[PDB]
């Protein structure tokens, strides 16, 4: 059904519905905060060893 | 199935033109080098860093104003899939049954 | 902080509730501008006390 | 701020006035809407009147943004792309090379940048200089400049 | 049972279907011979021999606006681009004027399908004694990355695969 | 003031207390940590118009 | 599209950049952490759908 | 009507109905078979294929080639007539003869 249903906005150009959509997520922090989380445990498991 | 030779093409046509379609016409695969490793670092293994892998082709769009297009990957299969059964439908050992 | 004072004074300047020339929120990012406060004393130390 | 474009003239050593975002086009653009066109056509008029350093730095680059997908541009270094916003062109560390030089603008894949880059290096208001107040008997309070 | 295609003809990127050509050797050639005769007359009206000559011409353009032509997609934005002003990559870099099937810009290196150099008729059987084709019949069988120094190459392919 | 000669654009404005003939603690003056030459201003493009 | 500032600076503190080994073993210690479970997998390909 | 792009825009129209049941080469990407008919309302959206009518192939897609013709042949022909009287009105109309 999806691959045979599927229509575009009217008239849409994909830079500006990009620069939109992608916008609100390059504003977190998720991802810069999981490396210190990658860097302790890579020092308790030789801490451990 | 590995050799199409095997299937007869006089006593199975039409699954010997589904086993010719499958080896053609199916989707091969394609990389789009995501992400930055500079200051992220590459966490992927089996693979060299900063790629993905697709069951499907990629061509990266070259205008910003889409319109419908059947020069597709995706289509050509909807469209091969169609004329075998067109192929299945007009047969003399199964046309007369309709 | 001041910026944003500014800002707001501007407009009661000029009469209305918006601001046209606007002190704040410029395109330009200004995140190592600085002010004199009394955090910060005249040998480099803190004013804590 | 019309009148304060013009305050603005005599104290550009310690203020210097820019666009608001809000005037630039919304999205960044496209040559494709008739609003943005318009937004534009007020950007460009109203460019020249302000004391930034790289005034048409930003003026060619919202028409690059606004054309992206209808004709590039060759662009310095793997990082940055065309569609990337004007606003953040404040710098002069950020004039693009293809700007600089009007020749890497290939005309068959850029007639209307390349026309608007030539416009830009061509009229661009020339700066100019008064003579005003004083300066045997008053003296002069001017620095970095003639009395 | 097959033949074999030179320098001009290389470029058919997509499925034989989508081509229809007639299948039989003889009505498959008249049928080429009149769209190259098409082809040669708009190619004429825009550079004509007078004028232009001796000029360069770019075989990566000329192979994908007689492979456009034939597949019956956007063939003029090619033209203009024909004539060669510095060299082949570097008038073909990020010019987007075709499609990306065609030829494709990665950063400074320019990546181009291979096109057939073998083309079967109806008669292939894969026969005992038929010519080998050697996988070239396909229309994906491998790609060319293209570019001036064989350093950047090797850098390009630090990261891809 | 300069058209486009890209290559004397000023970028910063500084003073100084010291002698030219010392060497001591590079103290920069607050008028350097701005982006532009300057604090930043911003107009109407409409009003402009 | 983001901005950073152009200007003398305090200096900042922002440990976030980390080596490609710790990814890895970060990496690795996920896949153990899923094993067989295939409850603990379905909610990523939620979120990311 | 007075537009001067009725004639192609006829063609586009019926092109864009029989959009991979039959394809024609058109010009640019963003301008194409799929395209919506009324967006050619200029001289320079004018296809090659619909200015040189030897374009269309006649064996894959003749029905275009025979739209196309009948499009070129039949299409009427502007004419004339005289009007009104110089004598003491006079003759306002310019950019044509009086």
């Amino acid at each position: 059904v999806a691959l045979l249903s599927g229509k575009y906005p009217p008239d849409l150009v994909t830079n500006v519905w990009y620069a939109d959509a992608i916008y609100p997520m390059y504003a977190d922090t998720e991802v810069f905060s999981n490396l210190q989380r990658d860097v302790i445990t890579c020092e308790a498991v030789q801490t451990l060893v | 199935f590995m050799n199409i030779q095997l299937i007869s093409p006089i006593d199975a046509p039409i699954l010997r033109q589904w086993a010719e379609i499958i080896h053609r016409y199916w989707p091969n695969p394609s990389q789009i080098r995501y992400g930055t490793p500079n200051v992220f670092g590459s966490a992927n293994l089996f693979t060299p860093p900063e790629v993905l892998l697709l069951p499907i082709d990629h061509q990266p769009a070259n205008v910003t104003t889409p319109t419908l297009d059947f020069t597709n990957e995706l289509t050509n299969w909807r469209a091969r899939v169609c004329e075998l059964m067109k192929n299945l439908v007009d047969n003399q050992r199964y046309q007369p049954g309709w | 902080d001041e910026a944003d004072d500014a800002t707001k004074k501007q407009a009661k300047d000029t009469e209305k509730a918006k601001a046209q020339v606007t002190y704040s929120d410029t395109g330009i990012n200004n995140a190592n501008e600085l002010s004199r406060s009394g955090n910060v004393d005249n040998e480099g130390g803190s004013n804590q006390k | 701020s019309f009148r304060v474009a013009l305050a603005g003239w005599l104290y550009n050593g310690v203020v210097t006035t820019v666009i608001d975002d809000s005037s630039y086009p919304k999205d960044g653009g496209s040559v494709t809407s008739l609003e943005n066109l318009w937004d534009f056509f007020i950007l460009a008029l109203a460019l020249p009147l302000t004391t930034d350093p790289c005034a048409p730095v930003k003026a060619f680059m919202t028409l690059a943004n606004m054309m992206v997908g209808f004709e590039t541009i060759p662009m310095d270094n793997q990082i940055y792309t065309q569609s990337r916003r004007a606003s953040a062109f404040s710098t002069p560390h950020t004039w693009p090379r293809c700007f600089m030089n009007i020749q890497l603008i290939s005309p068959i894949d850029a007639p209307i940048l390349r026309q608007w880059a030539e416009i830009i290096h061509r009229y661009w208001p020339n700066p100019s200089q008064i003579r005003y107040g004083t300066p045997n008997v008053f003296g002069s309070a001017n620095l970095f400049t003639p009395p | 049972v097959a033949v074999q295609l030179f320098r001009p003809l290389q470029g058919l990127v997509f499925d034989t279907q989508l081509y229809g050509f007639p299948g039989t050797f003889s009505q498959w050639e008249q049928f080429m011979k009149e769209k190259l005769r098409v082809l040669k007359y708009e190619v004429l009206r825009i550079y004509p021999i007078s004028t232009y000559n001796h000029d360069r011409v770019n075989v990566f353009v000329a192979n994908a606006l007689v492979g456009a032509f034939l597949s019956n997609q956007a063939f003029y934005d090619l033209l203009p681009l024909l004539i060669v002003n510095d060299t082949m990559i570097s008038d073909l870099l990020g010019t987007g004027a075709a499609l990306s099937q065609f030829f494709q810009s990665h950063g400074e290196v320019l990546e181009v399908a291979a096109g057939r150099k073998y083309l079967q008729m109806n008669n292939y059987s894969n026969d005992d004694d038929d010519p080998p084709l050697f996988a070239k019949d396909l229309s994906d069988y491998a790609k060319a990355f293209y570019s001036d120094t064989y350093e950047v190459l090797d850098r390009f392919f630090w990261t891809h695969d | 003031y300069v058209r486009l000669d890209r290559d004397r654009v000023p970028t910063m404005v500084g003073v100084t207390r010291q002698s030219r003939d010392t060497i001591t603690q590079p103290a920069l003056s607050l008028s350097t940590t701005n982006t532009t030459v300057g604090v930043p201003l911003a107009l109407d493009a409409r009003a402009i118009t | 599209t983001v901005t950073s500032p152009y200007a003398p600076s305090v200096n900042r503190l922002m440990p976030y950049r980390i080596s490609n080994a710790e990814r890895q073993i970060s990496q690795i210690i996920r896949v153990m952490n899923i094993g067989n479970n295939a409850t603990v997998i379905q909610p990523v390909l939620q979120d990311i759908s």
